[PDB]
DNA sequence: TCGGAAGAGATTCAGAG
RNA sequence: UCCGCGGCGCG
DNA sequence: CTCTGAATCTCTTCCGACGCGCCGCGA
């Protein structure tokens, strides 16, 4: 959706949000996952224990 | 934002500033600076005088414009008059030589 | 209009004025509410000013053209245009005067110091607080006596009207009235050369001078003090409506009905007959009302309003930044232009801007209607504005038509230096922001964070074709501060460029042959091979020939199949040897450069562009991104920090025990935690920056890293070794807020978290760093305004001037370090003289030639290690500089053409960087060559060394070719361990000092005997019971004894007979004083050698306030005092803190003395021959007095010197040219010693173009010339000291100007740039140029 | 169009005297109406101007010369319109 | 109706008479 | 159609 | 022991970026 240029990240010494960045692909990661999870109707037990 | 032409201030004559009254932009003192860096004198003078602050130059620029002929005549800053009379209100006699 | 020629400026006599106004104004009313109408004989009186509205009688009598220029018989308005409103004044007459303020607050009285009398004096006259006098023979009372109030009546009462006296206005109208001015001229005069003290003849000169300034300008001084008081014009002080019918006075309107109400009040109590007290008080408010008109603020406590605010007064109209002068005289707003967003657009060519439609159509909204009428479209502006405002699109075509040719100018504020505004060629988009081609951008200094940029349209049509020949993009490639390009790719183009040279040791296809790089290109896109393999390849390439033509050549080289690509698009012309190394921004900065030297503008123009875009493609399919396993943490650092930890806690034990002071602790762990943390930096780079991989036979093998944080900083695209440094290693120590270093460390990296401590800690820098360059905009933009200001004035206005003078430009070097080569010094002026080839008699280079790049390589093979140059310091053009001195012009690589303004290059190429800047024993050979010594007298010992007398000796290491290679200062009596002339090898010891004593040096051998002392007169008999063996010390003036005084404490050498030696050379004894508490080892009677010593002595600012007190002509607070005199140093009388120096000439017979401190220690011993110019004391150097006693090479070698010092620590290159034109503006002062024949008075200051031109007419013919010495004054001093009032009158202390032009009649020729930006015709720079000189010429022919 | 006018400065050498010799030939050019000496190609007065000085066709002694025709054969002509006058009063 | 630098004026100290 | 003063805000 | 000049001290004045944008208020 949006491409940003990554060479303003060394020199601003912005590490941190590339971290975030990080974080951001696991979070939706788990929702992309759990998503599925609920589309295939599967049993509320497994979605519970996961 | 962008102006052509609009109003004009009442003693220095001079366009109106900010959006809000569709004022020009200031050709500040440091541009005028990088102007004369260039050779560049006849758009320094045309900023000056027609584009500004000659009550009647712009008007002749105006119609010459129009017309589709891209003459010029230069006549005196008006905020230039200005000045002139207050340094005589001031107590001091200021005048020009050789009409 | 009225085509005038000067201006003239002159005290206003009350007839004057009175003719001036067309009515007075008696009554403080302003205008009716009932009907909007002003009052008769009040401040907007229409029968005065003329009507309100064009032709319209305030009766209404008339109200059409068919009476212009008739009055009204109800009324005496006229029948005429608004127009008048703003010209006519009014004028307002006093019941009594009132001395007008400027004259007497301004900072020399000019009034009180024509008179004589104190300033407190005349101001308890003027202010009604006491009598002064007038004389009658009669009486004893002298005129001019001060008189109070018990002295009046003690006096009346016993000489009533006899003498006279009056109150201050009175009294000194009548006084001014009453005194005549060649009498007193005179008489100063005779008094001037009768009397001798410097203070008094300095006030005797200055009274003299304004004597004559009041004679010759005809202006009768009374005027001074005002009878009758003009009315500023309604328009220009409006009263203007507010909501809810309310009207905003501007203050002056409030002012001028204070003093009419005042006047009123006054003239009220005169005529019904009032007693003395009350209209004493009332004329007392009123001067006091008069002054707050004038200039309300100057004096006492001012007036305000309901606001609590002062009041504007008229010279506020006039002062500071919000003055006339700089807000609309210069800066004025315009007309045509926008403002809008910034943003990049890659698709443009170079000299194209991407410019919003709706902008485009209303500025154009003018030019559309033109040709929307031409076409035929529309037939009248009605029908032309509902059109383009219906935006029927028609009109969109007609708006494509009319801009395919139209330059138009982009700004961006602040304009720092020149680049700052440029011209491009509009392309429309849709959309509403304006698009940029990023290769200028970065030349703007712009960003695309938000930064905003105004546009604006040239009108005329020679103002384009100025915009496309001088301003457009295409011509500036060259910046002005120096040669190299401006137009050098950053960020994603270099990164692209790096990523497509870089080779790897195997990759796919590696080895295989390519017919040509179009094939390479091929096997790229089609993905059998990568960039980075090395290949064959079959390439051609061209060179220029002797003839000019491009001789081909071809053949098979190693390359990568990335470097055959790039190759592809290089013009022809470049060897391929440019690309085949991985190429950094260096790189593609000097192969632009190249380009640009080898051919043409437009091939580098094109060049640029195509680079833009395959730079741009090839970083956009690489890919490159950072990721958070990128920033390795090297593995030895917990280790490092370990042992570091180790290590204080041994140190901080060791203190614990008391084995060391607490400082040197702290010094210990810092140096220790420093150690560390550069150990764990190398590291760091170690790791990243190589890996290891498999070759394509199957070993390992190391190569550089493909990581891609450390890419993008060797690249050079982004970043440094600290930021890498930072991200990945420890980032280290920190400064408290005091700049002390706290003891420990931030150890953790940026990867890891840091504490909460170590960020609290970092914030101190943070805030720092952000409060100092908010600080440093200001003083820069302000040292920019004054440089430009000093320089303005300068322009090229001939070819040559015929000087055979200039300057000697050798390399800059410093500690054995070239700071300097001379081809950068050198390249681009003029030779002041025929440089010959070294070691023979043959002409190398010819005088008068501009040496480009081929001479300075001609002198780099011959190694030429000085030239002679022409400088703009050194031309003898008269108002201007001649173009061979000045040289060539950067911007351009020739000579410079006639007609440039020069000094506002030079002022804005030194202000820009000025936003970088910051602002809040034994010596050892380096490397081979000659030691030689640049002034040195030596004497040899029977220990075999040598011992030097010369005080500011240099060792100098000289290549065999005779170029130099090393130079260091040697002390005074420093031993050497090597003669003069032999070879030096690296870290040979040559010479040796104790930098912590001075000692004093007997050249011959013999037997010591004690002179001129006495012990525990002169010397005392020193036994260190505490230290250890006997020694004497010479008792200082306050410890000896009276005896001691005149006693001075020495010792002569004597033969093995005990006859004293006399100096080897000279008549003088071989007597050495001992200076005061001198220790000496030796006692007395004992045997020295010749060549040995004996006496023990006891022994950093920000850059940008260095630079800013090198160009205010700073004095500094500890001045090195220097021999004014060629002579022969000698002691004499002594006095509390100072010493009785004198220097006694060898042949001349005038001796001089100085009060040199006792203090500051003295390198002067009694025997030292000295001649003009040398130190006689070191300290910092006062740029005044190096002038006065070395001259202008002198003084402008050390600024430019000092300059380029600060600039290179910081890194930014500015040419010595920019400099030196600077210098020669600071020194146009001159000074008079002698007039000669000539009508200069002594003592005057003229401007040293003046007294130039006068010698050289007075000795054309045949008469004696006056001669002078030339002042460095100061760049505010010296912008002030013009002869173009107006200027200065614009540029700073307006009231103080305005009020010595006044009262000296100056006049103004209007010569310079800022005069005729004032007043609005052409400039006489540039294009302007040509239009001057026909002029001059029918100035010359009227 | 016009990339650079590096050429044509060239040829006269002093930049600012480029500026106003192109800027007499574009006013003579669009008020007076005188055809270009080169073709025009949707171009305007301004680079029209530029090109035939880069041609080398027009320069400041070119322009005084065609001045001084021009100014002859107005001469001419008022001198025969008087000529004619008189003969028509004769 | 706030600190810094420069200039001018005033006061004090040293040298010479 | 307007002189500002104060305030934040972005360069 | 006194007078004048020079030096030092005290007091007053000047300066301390360019550009846009909104809000309030206005005896
Ligand atoms: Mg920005
Ligand atoms: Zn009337
Ligand atoms: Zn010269």
């Amino acid at each position: 959706d949006i491409v940003l240029n990554p060479l303003g990240v060394p020199s601003r010494m912005n590490i941190g949000q590339i971290l975030e960045t990080h974080l951001g692909m696991a979070a939706k990661g788990i929702g992309d996952k759990i998503n599925a999870m609920l589309k295939q109707q599967q049993e509320v037990a497994k979605l519970r224990e996961f | 934002h962008a102006r052509s032409t609009g109003s004009y201030s009442l003693v220095t004559q001079q366009p109106l500033g900010g959006k809000a009254q569709f004022g020009g932009q200031r050709f500040g003192e440091m541009e005028v600076w990088a102007l004369e860096a260039y050779g560049a004198a006849y758009t320094l003078q045309e900023m000056l005088t027609v584009k500004s602050d000659d009550v009647n130059g712009r008007t002749k620029m105006y119609k010459n414009i129009v017309d589709g002929n891209h003459q010029m005549e230069p006549g005196m800053p008006e905020s230039f008059n200005v000045l002139l009379k207050e340094i005589r209100s001031l107590g001091i006699n200021i005048e020009l030589e050789d009409e | 209009t009225e085509e005038f020629d000067a201006i003239k400026i002159a005290l206003a006599s009350p007839d004057m004025i009175r003719s001036w106004s067309f009515g007075e104004v008696k009554k403080p009313e302003t205008i009716n509410y009932r009907t909007f109408k002003p009052e008769r004989d009040g401040l907007f009186c229409a029968r005065i000013f003329g009507p309100v509205k064009d032709y319209e009688c305030l009766c209404g009598k008339y109200k059409r053209l068919k009476h212009r220029g008739v009055i009204c018989e109800k009324c005496g308005v006229e029948v005429t245009q608004t127009k008048v409103r703003r010209e006519r004044m009014g004028h307002i007459e006093l019941a009594s005067p009132t001395a007008h303020i400027w004259f007497l607050k301004s900072l020399p009285s000019r009034i009180g110091l024509l008179l004589d009398m104190p300033l407190r004096d005349i101001e308890r006259v003027l202010y009604f607080e006491s009598y002064v006098v007038i004389e009658g023979g009669m009486t004893n009372l002298e005129r001019q006596q001060i008189l109070t109030e018990e002295q009046y009546l003690d006096a009346l009462e016993e000489f009533g009207d006899e003498f006279d006296a009056k109150m201050g206005a009175e009294a000194i109208q009548a006084l001014l009235k009453s005194m005549d001015l060649e009498q007193e001229c005179e008489q100063l005069r005779e008094e001037l050369n009768e009397t001798n003290s410097e203070t008094k003849r300095k006030k005797l000169t200055k009274r003299i001078k304004l004597l004559e300034a009041f004679v010759q300008s005809g202006n009768k001084p009374e005027w001074m003090i005002l009878t009758v008081l003009p009315v500023l014009p309604p328009d220009l002080r409006p009263l203007v409506p507010l909501d809810g019918g309310r009207f905003a006075t501007s203050d002056l309107n409030d002012l001028y009905r204070r003093v009419i109400n005042r006047n009123n009040r006054l003239k009220r109590l005169l005529d019904l007959a009032a007693p003395d007290i009350i209209v004493r008080n009332e004329k007392r408010m009123l001067q006091e009302a008069v002054d707050a008109l004038l200039d309300n603020g100057r004096r006492g406590r001012a007036i305000t309003g309901s606001n609590k605010r002062p009041l504007k007064s008229l010279a506020d109209m006039i002062k500071g930044k919000q003055g006339r002068f700089r807000q609309n005289l210069l800066g004025k707003r315009v007309d045509y232009s926008g403002r809008s967003v910034i943003t990049v657009g890659p698709y443009l060519r170079l000299h194209q801007c991407g410019l919003p439609k709706k902008m485009a159509l209303e500025l154009f909204k003018p030019f559309i209607y033109g040709k929307l009428e031409l076409r035929g479209l529309a037939t009248t502006i009605k029908a032309a504005k509902k059109m383009v405002e219906r935006e029927e699109a028609v009109v969109w075509d007609i708006l494509d038509e009319v801009i395919r040719e139209h330059p138009v100018l982009l700004n961006r504020a602040p304009t720092l230096h020149r680049l700052g505004i440029q011209a491009f060629e509009p392309v429309l988009i849709e959309g509403k922001a304006i698009q940029l081609h990023p290769l200028v951008c970065a030349a703007y200094n712009a960003d695309f964070d938000g930064d905003q940029m105004a546009v604006h349209v040239p009108l005329t049509l020679e103002a384009q074709l100025e915009a496309r020949a001088l301003m457009m993009s295409t011509n500036n490639i060259l910046s002005p501060a120096n040669g190299e390009p401006i137009i050098v790719p950053s960020q994603d183009v270099v990164l692209g460029l790096y990523y497509m040279t870089r080779d790897c040791v195997n990759a796919k296809g590696e080895g295989m042959v390519l017919t040509g790089p179009k094939e390479a290109e091929r096997l790229y896109r089609s993905g059998l091979a990568s960039l980075h393999a090395r290949v064959k390849v079959r390439i051609t390439e061209y060179e220029k020939d002797a003839n000019g033509e491009l001789v081909a050549k071809t053949s098979l080289k190693d390359t990568t199949v990335g470097r055959a690509i790039l190759w592809m698009i290089v013009p022809k012309g470049l060897p391929y040897s440019i690309v085949n190394q991985a190429l950094g921004k260096k790189a593609i900065s000097k192969m632009l450069n190249t380009c640009y030297r080898i051919l043409g503008l437009k091939p580098t123009v094109i060049f640029a562009d195509q680079i833009m875009y395959t730079g741009f493609a090839y970083a956009a399919r690489s890919g490159a991104s950072v990721g958070i396993d990128d920033m390795v943490i090297p593995e030895k650092k917990h280790e490092i920090i370990s042992e570091a930890e180790a290590e204080v806690a041994e140190i901080q034990e060791q203190f614990q025990s008391g084995l060391v002071t607490a400082g040197e602790r702290y010094n210990k762990v810092i140096d220790i935690w420093a150690a560390a943390n550069d150990r764990v930096s190398k590291a760091m780079m170690d790791n990243l920056q190589t890996e290891t991989v498999i070759n394509r036979d199957g070993q390992e093998e190391k190569q550089v890293s493909f990581n891609s944080i450390y890419m993008m900083a060797d690249s050079g695209a982004r970043g440094s070794a600290a930021q890498i440094r930072q991200l990945a290693g420890m980032r280290g120590l920190m400064a408290k807020p005091d700049g002390s270093i706290i003891e420990t460390p931030i150890t953790a990296n940026f990867r890891e978290g840091l504490n909460v401590l170590q960020y609290f800690i970092s914030t101190h820098g943070a805030r720092k760093g952000l409060a100092d360059t908010a600080l440093k905009t200001a003083n820069s933009g302000y040292l920019t305004r004054r440089l430009v200001d000093v320089a303005q004035d300068l322009v090229v206005t001939e070819d040559d001037c015929g000087t055979h003078e200039g300057i000697m430009m050798t390399p800059v070097i410093e500690g054995g370090d070239v700071k300097e080569p001379l081809r950068d010094r050198v390249l681009g002026r003029v030779t002041a003289e025929d440089v010959l080839k070294p070691g023979t008699a043959d002409i190398l280079v010819p005088r008068n030639t501009l040496l480009h790049e081929q001479w300075c390589d001609l002198l780099e093979e011959n190694s030429v290690d000085a030239v002679k140059v022409r400088s703009v310091v050194s031309c003898d053009t008269d108002f201007g500089v001649c173009a061979h001195c000045y040289g060539r012009d950067l911007a351009r690589g020739h000579i410079i053409n006639k007609g440039e303004a020069i000094g506002v290059i030079a002022a804005q190429s030194i202000g820009e960087p000025g936003t970088q800047l910051t602002m809040r024993s034994s010596i050892q050979v380096k490397n081979k060559g000659s030691i030689k010594l640049s002034n040195v007298k030596s004497v040899v010992n029977s220990s075999g060394k040598l011992v030097i007398t010369s005080r500011n000796t240099e060792l100098k290491l000289i290549d065999e070719f005779g170029r130099t290679k090393e130079s260091y200062k040697v002390p005074y009596g420093a031993v050497l361990a090597k003669g003069d002339g032999e070879q030096v090898a690296g870290g040979e010891t040559v010479a040796n000092w104790d930098p912590h004593t001075m000692p004093v040096i007997t050249e011959v051998s013999g037997f010591v005997r004690f002179t001129d002392m006495i012990d525990g007169q002169t010397i005392t008999r020193q036994t260190d019971e505490l230290t250890g063996l006997s020694s004497l010390v010479v008792l200082d003036s306050a410890e000896r004894t009276a005896g001691g005084k005149d006693l001075r404490p020495a010792l002569k050498i004597v033969d093995a007979q005990g006859n004293d030696v006399l100096i080897p050379g000279t008549d003088m004894p071989a007597q050495y004083f001992l200076p005061g508490k001198a220790i000496v080892q030796l006692e007395d009677g004992v045997q020295i050698s010749s060549g040995d010593t004996l006496a023990r002595i006891p022994q950093i600012t920000g850059g940008l306030p260095r630079v800013a007190d090198l160009f205010e002509a700073r004095r500094p607070k500890e001045p090195a005092i220097l021999a004014e005199i060629s002579g022969i140093v000698s002691f004499g009388k002594e006095t509390k803190g100072k010493r009785r120096l004198v220097i006694t000439p060898v042949d001349g017979s005038d001796p001089y003395e100085e009060m040199i401190p006792k203090w500051r220690q003295l390198n002067v011993f009694e025997g030292e021959r000295v001649e003009r110019g040398d130190v006689i004391s070191d300290g910092p150097e006062a740029p005044h007095d190096i002038l006065r006693l070395r001259g202008v090479h002198a003084v402008t070698r050390y600024i430019v010197n000092e300059v380029q010092d600060v600039y290179r620590l910081q890194g930014v290159k500015i040419n010595d040219k920019h400099i030196e034109v600077i210098v020669r503006q600071m020194l146009r002062k001159a000074t008079i010693v002698n007039a000669g024949s000539s009508d200069f008075l002594e003592g005057e200051q003229v401007e040293y173009s003046r007294v130039k031109i006068a010698n050289r007419e007075l000795e054309a013919n045949g008469k004696v010339g006056a001669t002078y010495s030339r002042d460095l004054l100061g760049i505010t001093k010296a912008s002030l000291a013009t002869e173009s009032f107006i200027s200065a009158a614009s540029f700073q202390e307006t009231t103080r100007v305005l009020t010595e032009a006044a009262v000296a009649g100056k006049r103004d020729e209007l010569r310079g740039l800022k005069e005729n930006v004032i007043v609005g015709r052409l400039i006489p720079a540039g294009t302007g140029y040509a239009y001057h000189q026909d002029r001059m010429r029918r100035r010359a022919a009227g | 169009a016009r990339v650079t006018v590096q050429d044509a400065v060239e040829k006269i050498g002093n930049r600012f005297d480029l500026v106003l010799v192109a800027a007499r030939r574009a006013r003579q050019m669009q008020v007076g109406g005188k055809d270009p000496l080169v073709p025009e190609e949707n171009d305007k007065t301004t680079v029209i101007a530029l090109r035939e000085i880069e041609e080398g066709l027009i320069n400041n002694q070119i322009l005084d010369v065609r001045e001084r025709q021009e100014q002859q054969e107005q001469e001419a002509a008022e001198l025969q319109a008087v000529t004619a006058i008189a003969e028509g009063r004769r």
